[PDB]
């Protein structure tokens, strides 16, 4: 179950 | 980083017998990566690339594995071209070693 | 004793008819969730998965991979104006999930790299997003500002850890059989040297200890490995050499320590190796 895409944010 | 890389078959190499031979390639950097499967120096049929993963140090990793018939008095080796190497290296298969 | 690895990839220059984005999930360090840029779609790589998920599953997983992969094609360019870099090569590493240790304790890991350096990684028990290179300080103002940290901590230790024991349950069956290795015995003569080769073809689980012994005593030092290396059909392979004196080749034995095996296997050049049963 993968984390929001939202947290990939640099 | 300049990748670490070694050939083998899936099974021990047998006459006329159906077997994989694998090229597996590591600790590399930057992720583009060349890997050719050769059957005498001819790049063989139906190589399958594995997916882009990395390893605990970020360098990355990838096995090419092919469906093939070893054939007696052929030469099977695995070229490899990256950036960090200058010149293409080539790394020979011994089905009896 | 149990994990959970979400191996994400952002490249601008991949290759030739290769995807630029990756991403790629991993139970135990086995395959089971793969996403590229060119397909679009999550799928599943294992039996055990596709048989105890639905395709609501699969359509959550897809979106939210969809998103990161426009995440990081943002990344890729908000790096390179960054760091003043103009054009060539350059990598967006992601690292996520979760360990469940047999004592019961729970380590949470969410990590970033440029280049192939570390660039951020959240620290738990402190909840803040450390910048490991001056670079990765404007990621940490744009972390603060929207708070994740706090977002992030629910996931790591109980979504993570929720999903990973189904997971566990799910392929049990497949995680926990043993497979035997075909073990082959070789050698190589060159300038008044024996080299002696021993290989293991098609082993599960990944664990293995092979050592060399001369006249039933281990040569551990003398031996040469190259690691353990996997197959395309999940299994491993491993192959370890030692250098020795043409004629003595015989006085040397090959021994296989392996879970598949209920004790340790012993096999000679002469015997046939694995042929010996």
């Amino acid at each position: 179950y993968e984390l929001d895409e939202k947290f990939d944010r640099l | 980083l300049t990748p670490k890389v070694q050939v083998y078959s899936r099974f021990p190499a047998s006459a006329g017998t159906k077997n994989v031979l694998n090229c597996f390639a590591a600790g590399f950097h930057p992720p583009k990566i060349s890997i050719t499967l050769m059957k005498d120096g001819v790049p063989m049929e139906g190589a399958q690339y594995s997916d882009m993963s990395f390893n605990d140090d970020w360098t990355f990793q990838r096995l090419v594995h092919a469906d093939f018939t070893p054939s007696s008095g052929s030469t099977y080796a695995c070229k490899v071209e990256h950036e960090t190497l200058k010149e293409p290296q080539v790394y020979k298969w011994d089905p009896e070693f | 004793l149990h994990t959970l690895r979400y191996i994400r990839t952002a490249m601008t220059d991949p290759g030739p008819g290769l995807p630029w984005f990756v991403d790629v999930g991993y139970v135990d360090g086995e395959l089971f969730m793969h996403y590229n840029s060119t397909a679009r779609r999550a799928v599943p790589r294992t039996e055990w998965i596709a048989a105890n998920t639905d395709q609501q599953y699969w359509d959550r997983e897809t979106q939210i991979v969809q998103g990161s992969e426009q995440i990081n094609r943002e990344n890729l360019d908000i790096l390179r104006r960054r760091y003043n870099q103009t054009g060539g090569s350059h990598t967006v590493q992601w690292m996520s999930g979760c360990d469940i240790l047999e004592d019961g304790t729970i380590r949470g890991y969410h990590q970033a790299a440029y280049d192939g350096r570390d660039f951020v990684a959240f620290d738990k028990g402190t909840m803040t997003l450390t910048a490991a290179v001056p670079e990765a300080v404007p990621t940490k103002r744009k972390w603060e500002e929207g708070g994740y940290a706090e977002g992030l901590k629910q996931y790591l230790e109980e979504t993570c850890v929720e999903w990973l024991r189904r997971y566990v349950e799910y392929g049990k069956a497949e995680l926990g059989r043993r497979e035997r290795p075909e073990v082959r015995v070789w050698g190589k003569e060159a300038d008044g040297i024996l080299t002696l080769s021993c290989r293991a073809h098609g082993f599960y689980p990944r664990p293995i200890v092979v050592s060399w012994l001369k006249d039933g005593a281990v040569r551990g030092q003398d031996a040469q490995s190259g690691g353990i290396v996997p197959n395309g059909d999940g299994t491993y392979h491993t192959w370890v050499t030692i250098d020795a004196q043409p004629g003595d080749g015989d006085k040397y034995q090959c021994r296989v320590e392996h879970a598949s095996l209920p004790q340790p296997g012993l096999y000679s050049w002469r015997s046939g190796g694995g042929l010996n049963d």
